[PDB]
RNA sequence: UUCAUCUAGACAGCCGGACGGUGGCCAUGGAAGUCGGAAUCCGCUAAGGAGUGUGUAACAACUCACCGGCCGAAUGAACUA
């Protein structure tokens, strides 16, 4: 309905370092620093003083101002995942056949597989982007990890590893084995 | 209004005539339990809890019942209410020390202490032999009763429990919640 | 560890802005954005300059960085 | 035999899901519309039938 | 159908030689123009009175100017039309300056949003409503704040010529 | 005394059993009133009547695990009469 | 448009409840809170039914309408064109 002016609150911790032009980021904190790109959305950003982030579409539309409260959450990820980052947990499960998912190193490429999912013959694949680095529950078994200090190049790259494991021309709701992931949290302590 | 329809004559004259006052702060609760150790000896003491403007309590009733009304507004937290009294706590803790009777959170929710297995004398049959007969523990019908030999691993803290997995720690009944019902708040006479 | 945006630097239009006619019958010269009464359309007065007080539209006028 | 709970971790991800009863699609169990437009974001959605 | 007038128009009933006298009826009707506004008249009384134009005369036709059309005041308006599917009231809220130019941008969105047309809009008051902050569409209430600050972004130019020499920047 | 649905709370004591009846109501007008609740069971339905039945308001709730905390009188006219309909004797009947 | 809320603090959320009788009558081989006929609960409350959807053939185990606490102000429905 033609909304005025719309700004809201995007907190900076006190190590973390954002210098912006014209809309792309660049982000530094205590992890290995980022940068990215938004190139397609029409704000102006405000430091007021060393902690805070203004946004505004202001003579915005309605379908403008809901793409600021998603901009609250498009650069605040990078600020929690460069000083946190994404840990996950995926749960494995066996109905007849064991899952044996472990990183082949084929070309320097670091790509991960599974054998033996179902009784298959076919060597599986997934390519494996940077950003991660896949670790394992040791001797608390049969789950990933996947660490980095990216938001979406993480679950993706989970997101496209408990999907190579549907079973297909079956029943989906009796044939459960597979892959799937069971909490994503922050490397951090208490997380 | 949608919720306050009758809500001027609802404490109101509750402790219009009650000076010594007895607490309640909870969310560790029941209802069945609950309502029914309200109905402990009433008669005398009537039981209740407030709600939204209890954070607005400490200035509705501005009408000076007694002129100690910094007493009452920083605890709107749980379910909190009154149960009134005359006479100080030199009984009170002589009845609902240790109370408690429940089902545990909801079909295996979360439960925070740690139980133990020891070799005792329970004598139990297959009832329903759908649960836990070939899970590890002894089953082992000895010609009519069940002595426990075994020292299990399974009891951890904050669970959220399975299918039959409630009903083998819920066999003996088990419940997490305790409150024997307490006085927080120091107002008498 | 320095946490800079750039500018966030345009002209704004205040209640008591001073601004330039380009069109029409005052034809560049000083009004004085006093009071808006719309998003599309605003007041303007300036009558030291020979300008009535009427409701001036926002397509026809252009800003200058003075402001009282 | 799997976990029961590790039955209902994966039962979130396939099991109990709705579905439109027009153009059948996997829709999330609350849900007021589809997500979609050759169906129009219709508005009947039966759940998913179980293994009794 | 231009910027618009407002009238009086004072009706009266021609006089019957057994009851003279009759009783001067009198409205306020939004018109282009003075000879718009007589048969806006003889619309509106035939659907309250007995009469018609060959039944009646017209004593005055005043028109009225606002003895303030140079502050700001907040309307709202009653309306009724019929969009083809049937006659339907309700009400709008502008804020403009006057009470003809408020009709003209209630006109133009009643036009624009629901399709109808001027044959078929019945004004029936056009109120100033009494302040400020008290009124209930509350997209008007988009210009009751102190300090009210925006920048319009994207100032295209005009092209005078048809080729420029500069890739045009738009800082404003 | 009753053979309808019995309830049973009987934790059990060197085979005795708690020999106080926790009563499925089968008993209530057919003990010192009418025939009428556990005779003639199975010819016609027991919702007949509203007739002078009982001022024995103290016993009705002295049987079936008395659990009123503050009015056991607000009960006495809410199970036999309310719960039933074969005696309730008072026009309270909503 | 027509309703009810609405800083007595609302909605979306999240902490904990959600019943004692009664396994209310009938119908029942088997009806219990959730196959059914007929009505149309008390106590207190914050509030819980003579039950909004699951589940044992029937018990029981859950979600709930229904609520007291953290945030704390604006929210929901039925219609219209
Ligand atoms: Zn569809």
């Amino acid at each position: 309905m033609k909304y005025i002016q719309t700004e809201q609150q995007i907190e900076v911790p006190e190590g973390v370092t954002v210098s912006i032009k014209s809309r792309i980021v660049k982000v530094v904190g205590p992890r290995g620093t980022l940068t990215k790109n938004l190139k397609h959305i029409d704000v102006t950003f405000t430091k007021v003083n060393n902690q805070l982030i203004k946004v505004a579409v202001h003579n915005g539309g309605r379908k403008h101002v809901a793409a600021l409260r998603t901009v609250k959450s498009l650069v605040d990820n990078m600020i929690t995942g460069v000083t946190k980052g994404y840990k996950y947990k995926m749960r494995y499960v066996y109905a007849h056949f064991p899952i044996n998912v472990n990183i082949v190193e084929k070309d320097g490429a670091k790509f991960i597989e599974v054998r033996n999912f179902l009784g298959d013959k076919k060597i599986r694949n997934v390519p494996v982007r940077d950003g991660v680095t896949i670790e394992f529950s040791t001797n608390v078994k049969d789950e990933i990890v996947l660490s980095g200090n990216s938001v979406e190049d993480v679950s993706q790259n989970a997101a496209d590893l408990q999907q190579i494991c549907r079973v297909r021309n079956k029943d989906i709701r009796k044939f459960l084995d597979g892959i799937y992931v069971s909490h994503k949290g922050f490397i951090t302590e208490d997380l | 209004r949608e919720k306050k329809a009758e809500y001027f004559a609802k404490l109101r004259e509750y402790l219009e005539e009650y000076k010594s006052l007895f607490v309640v702060g909870v969310d560790n609760v029941s209802s069945q339990q609950m309502h029914e150790v309200r109905k402990e000896l009433r008669g005398r003491a009537v039981v209740l809890m407030g709600k939204n403007t209890m954070v607005r309590r400490a200035i509705r009733g501005f009408l000076s019942d007694l002129p100690d009304f910094e007493k009452l507004l920083p605890f709107v937290k749980g379910n909190v209410g009154f149960v009134f009294t005359n006479e100080p706590l030199t009984e009170i803790k002589n009845v609902i020390v240790s109370n408690r009777v429940a089902a545990p959170a909801r079909a295996g929710a979360v439960a925070p202490e740690d139980i133990w297995v020891r070799a005792v004398n329970t004598g139990m049959e297959p009832g329903k032999t759908s649960f836990f007969q070939a899970l590890g523990v002894p089953t082992k019908i000895a010609r009519g009763t069940i002595e426990i030999v075994s020292d299990v691993k399974v009891v951890d803290a904050g669970n959220k429990v399975g299918q039959s997995e409630a009903s083998l720690l819920n066999l003996l009944n088990i419940s997490p919640f305790t409150f024997g019902l307490t006085v927080v708040q120091v107002y008498d006479n | 560890t320095d946490s800079i945006v750039k500018a966030s630097n345009w002209r704004l239009v205040e209640v008591g802005r001073v601004v330039l006619i380009k069109k029409g019958q005052s034809a560049g010269k000083l009004a004085a954005i006093v009071e808006i009464i719309d998003q599309k359309k605003v007041l303007i007065d300036g009558p030291k300059a020979g300008v009535p007080r009427q409701a001036i539209n926002l397509g026809q006028v252009v800003l200058t960085p003075l402001t009282f | 035999i799997i976990e029961p709970s590790l039955k209902a971790l994966a039962s979130k991800y396939n099991c109990d899901k709705s579905v439109c009863r027009k153009c059948y699609a996997r829709l999330p169990p609350r849900a007021t519309n589809c997500r979609k437009r050759k169906c129009g974001h219709t508005n009947q959605l039966r759940p998913k039938k179980k293994l009794k | 159908m231009a910027h618009f007038k407002e009238y009086q128009v004072i009706g009266r009933r021609l006089p019957t030689e057994s009851v003279p006298e009759p009783k001067l009826f009198r409205m306020r009707i939004f018109a282009s123009n003075e000879v718009i506004a007589k048969s806006r008249y003889w619309y509106f009384l035939q659907k309250l009175h007995k009469v018609k134009k060959a039944s009646g005369e017209i004593v005055s036709i005043n028109q009225i100017n606002e003895a303030h059309p140079t502050k700001v005041k907040n309307f709202g308006v009653w309306v009724r039309y019929d969009s083809r599917s049937g006659t339907h009231n309700m009400y709008k809220e502008i804020r403009d300056v006057s009470r003809v130019a408020a009709v003209e941008t209630l006109y133009q969105d009643m036009a624009a949003r629901h399709r109808a047309r001027f044959r078929s809009i019945h004004i029936l008051k056009v109120a100033e409503i009494e302040k400020t902050a008290d009124v209930k569409r509350q997209y008007v209430k988009q210009f009751l704040t102190k300090d009210l600050k925006f920048p319009l972004p994207h100032r295209v130019q005009k092209s005078t010529k048809t080729f420029s020499y500069k890739r045009p920047s738009t800082f404003y | 005394k009753g053979i309808k649905v019995t309830v049973q709370l009987k934790i059990q004591n060197r085979q005795a059993a708690a020999s106080v009846v926790p009563s499925a109501s089968s008993l209530v007008i057919t003990a010192l009133k009418e025939p009428p609740r556990d005779r003639k069971k199975d010819k016609n339905v027991k919702h007949s009547g509203n007739i002078q039945l009982d001022e024995i308001i103290e016993i009705a709730r002295q049987m079936r695990d008395k659990s009123f905390g503050r009015t056991l009188a607000s009960v006495t006219k809410e199970i036999l009469g309310t719960a039933q309909s074969v005696g309730c004797r008072v026009d309270f009947k909503n």
